[PDB]
RNA sequence: UCUUUCUCGAUUCCGUGGGUGGUGGUGCAUGGCCGUUGUUGGCUGGUUAAUUCCGAUGAACG
């Protein structure tokens, strides 16, 4: 599932819709533009990770869970050529530009 | 003498002051650029909106 | 034969 | 008689003219001028 | 600038070098360009005593 996620967050690096950080990911819920939310499933402190999928229930927002938040970092765009590899815990694509059909039908 | 620059506070969690849980915590600017996000600055005597300069008392 | 008071009318030089 | 209708004649033409020609032609200033003369030698 | 949180988001900011340095100062060679060692022609506006004031607005010969 995985593999057909990383290529709408590609083309949502291509568009530039994508929002990194928390508070972009609430500001793009609240303003209902959002299209679907990415969170990291490695948060140490649980007072934030209950609460993206709350906002996204709240303005009826299609969430995907990956394990890893460097990983994720990296796909999302976060690294320059890689030396710094620093990692998003949270990212909501608010537009797209194949398999994003499969994430579409995999959410229904 | 010397003058030291100013530094920004690193301040811990941001984002997490003005949602529960739904609801918005702040208030919101009814202005026609400012909205949908840009929460409200609720100092002890006041209000402000940290974009466009909206002021309430 | 008209419109010479609207030539007038307009001064730019 | 003649000679007013003539003349009101003439004035319907000249204000057509004048409507042609307009067809083909087409409090902040003090305070704008304080800053101005502020930011002059700021 | 000292408090109080609102926003902008990679447009980043901290430290150590006896390592250069660049909005630097300065001389030389260096390419272009001035000045330097005759003759004859040719008015919308306000303003003042006033063709007053401001305001728009070419040629040949040796
Ligand atoms: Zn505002």
């Amino acid at each position: 599932v995985n593999t057909a996620l990383q290529e709408v967050l590609k083309t949502a690096l291509i568009h530039d819709g994508l929002a990194r950080g928390i508070r972009e990911a609430a500001k793009a819920l609240d303003k209902r533009q959002a299209h679907l939310c990415v969170l990291a499933s490695n948060c140490d402190e649980p007072m934030y990770v209950k609460l993206v999928e709350a906002l996204c229930a709240e303005h009826q927002i299609n969430l995907i869970k990956v394990d890893d938040n460097k990983k994720l970092g990296e796909w999302v765009g976060l690294c320059k050529i890689p030396r710094k590899v620093v990692g998003c815990s949270c990212v909501v694509v608010k537009d797209y530009g194949q398999a994003k059909d499969v994430i579409e039908e995999y959410f229904k | 003498p010397k003058k030291n620059k100013h530094k920004r506070k690193k301040v811990k969690l941001a984002v997490l002051k003005y949602y529960k849980v739904i609801s918005r915590l702040r208030r919101e600017c009814p202005s026609d650029e400012c909205g949908a996000g840009v929460f409200m600055a609720s100092h002890f005597d006041r209000h402000y909106c940290g974009k466009c300069c909206l002021t309430y008392c | 034969t008209f419109s010479k008071v609207q030539r007038f009318w307009e001064s730019n030089s | 008689p003649a000679r007013r209708t003539l003349a009101d004649i003439i004035m319907e033409k000249l204000t057509e003219k004048q409507t042609e020609v307009e067809t083909v032609m087409s409090r902040v200033l003090e305070v704008y001028r304080g800053v101005r003369e502020v930011l002059s030698k700021y």
